[PDB]
C-alpha cells in the first residue's frame, strides 16, 4: 500500500479547494464566479469559471507525484497586484514523517478532521490578516527538497502546462510580516500554513 | 512567529509558465448567471 | 461570452469519474472492500479508495477531456472483459453536443446535474435487469470519436506516461448483443443515452 | 432499441494503453481496513 499516493491525494485535494477558498476571502477575483459547495463537512466558496478551476487542477494534478515522492517542502499561494509584485503569500509548509506506525483507527478520517480546520480558518483569515489593496491574479510556488531545475522533468505531467523556474520578483517580500494560520501534526502528514504580509511603517 | 523553510534566495522554485485566466465583472456576472 | 465546450467537458468528466467507479461496484469488477459510500448528484454511491485505481481513472478521464470540449467524441465505453480478456458486457455513454445557442438562463447546471442524476440512479439499480457477469472480470475504457484518429492520437495523449492506442476489433465487438437501455437525457448544452450491452 | 452511433468497424475506438491495476483479495482488505 503506497501511503506516499495516498497523501499526495490528499493533499492535492485539500489545496485545491484551499486555493479557491483563498481566492474568494481575499478578493482576487470578482465573487460572482464563487458558489458554495462542502468539503471536510465545511461549507467552502469554489470557482465556478472553467479555465480558472482548469488552471487550479492542473497545477495540483503537476504538484501530485512530487508530493509521492516527498520532495515538496512548501506550496505557496502567491497574490499579486497588477504590476505583478506579490501582495500577499499563503505558505503550506509540509513534510512526511516515517510512515511506519500508520493508525488502523479510521486514519483518513482523523487527517480529513485536521485538514478541515485549515479550511475553516481560511474561511475567516480576514479577521486575523491586514486590510490591504486586494491582487488582481496568482501564482502557485513548489519549492522542492532537492534543486529545483532537477524536478522539471517530474513536475511537468500534463501537455502543453509547462513549470518554469520562478524569478526572485515572484517570491521576494521585504520583511514581510508573517502570521500563522494553523499546524497539524498526524502518522502521515506534518503541515503548517501561515502567511506572509506586508511589512508595517 | 519561525518557519520551518525560511526564504532561501538560493533555491527558486519552480511555478507554472501559464497565467490564469482574466476575470472581468462582467464575465463574473455570465459565470453568476449560467453557471452557478 | 463563456466557453461553454469546456463547461460540457467538466461536467461530462466529473459525471464519467462517478459512473466508472459505481458501474465497477454494481457489476463486481473489484471487490466491495475497496469502496466507500459517498454522495454525488443527491444518490449515495461508492467510490473506490484504491489509489492505483482512482489514478488511471482520473488519468483517462483527464485525457477525454480535451476532445469532450471540442466536442469530438461520440461514444465512451466502459467495456466488462472476462478472465480471457473478451468483451461480456459494455457500458455505452453516447454524447452530442446541439448549438450552443439561447440556453436557459434558469440554472443550467442545476438542471444539467439533476438530469445526470437520473443516470446515477440507473446504474445504481442496474444489477436486477442485467445478467449477473463470470468471476474474474477486468475492465477497459474506449473512446469512439467522431473521425477517424491522427488528430484524436495526438490530441488524447494528455498525461505523462499515460498512453492511448487504436484498440483492436476483439477489444470492441460483441457477437449479436442484446441492448439494454437505462437513461436517454436532453438539454441545451447536452444530450446523452446510456445503454448497456449484454450477451444475448 | 437503435443506439445513436451503432457498431462500425470501419473506424476503432482509442483506448489507453495500460491496463487498470489488478487488485488481490489481500490488497482489498487492506484498502478496507486503512483507507475507508
Amino acid at each position: 500500500l503506497n501511503f506516499g499516493q495516498v497523501v499526495a491525494d490528499v493533499l492535492c485535494e485539500f489545496l485545491e479547494v484551499a486555493v479557491h477558498l483563498i481566492l474568494y476571502v481575499r478578493e482576487v477575483y470578482p465573487v460572482g464566479i464563487f458558489q458554495k459547495r462542502k468539503k471536510y463537512n465545511v461549507p467552502v466558496q469554489m470557482s465556478c469559471h472553467p479555465e480558472l478551476n482548469q488552471y487550479i487542477q492542473d497545477t495540483l494534478h503537476c504538484v501530485k507525484p512530487l508530493l509521492e515522492k516527498n520532495d515538496v517542502e512548501k506550496v505557496v499561494v502567491v497574490i499579486l497586484d497588477k504590476e505583478h509584485r506579490p501582495v500577499e503569500k499563503f505558505v503550506f509548509e509540509i513534510t512526511q514523517p516515517p510512515l511506519l506506525s500508520i493508525s488502523s483507527d479510521s486514519l483518513l478520517s482523523h487527517v480529513e478532521q485536521l485538514l478541515a480546520a485549515f479550511i475553516l480558518k481560511i474561511s475567516v483569515c480576514d479577521a486575523v490578516l491586514d486590510h490591504n489593496p486586494p491582487g488582481c491574479t496568482f501564482t502557485v510556488l513548489v519549492h522542492t527538497r532537492e534543486a529545483a531545475t532537477r524536478n522539471m522533468e517530474k513536475i511537468q505531467v500534463i501537455k502543453d502546462f509547462p513549470w518554469i523556474l520562478a524569478d526572485e520578483q515572484d517570491v521576494h517580500m521585504h520583511d514581510p510580516r508573517l502570521i500563522p494560520l494553523k499546524t497539524m501534526t498526524s502518522d502521515i502528514l506534518k503541515m503548517q500554513l501561515y502567511v506572509e504580509e506586508r511589512a508595517h511603517k | 512567529f519561525i518557519p520551518w523553510f525560511p526564504y532561501d534566495g538560493s533555491k527558486l522554485p519552480l511555478r507554472p509558465k501559464r497565467s490564469p485566466p482574466v476575470i472581468s465583472e462582467e464575465a463574473a456576472e455570465d459565470v453568476k448567471q449560467y453557471l452557478t
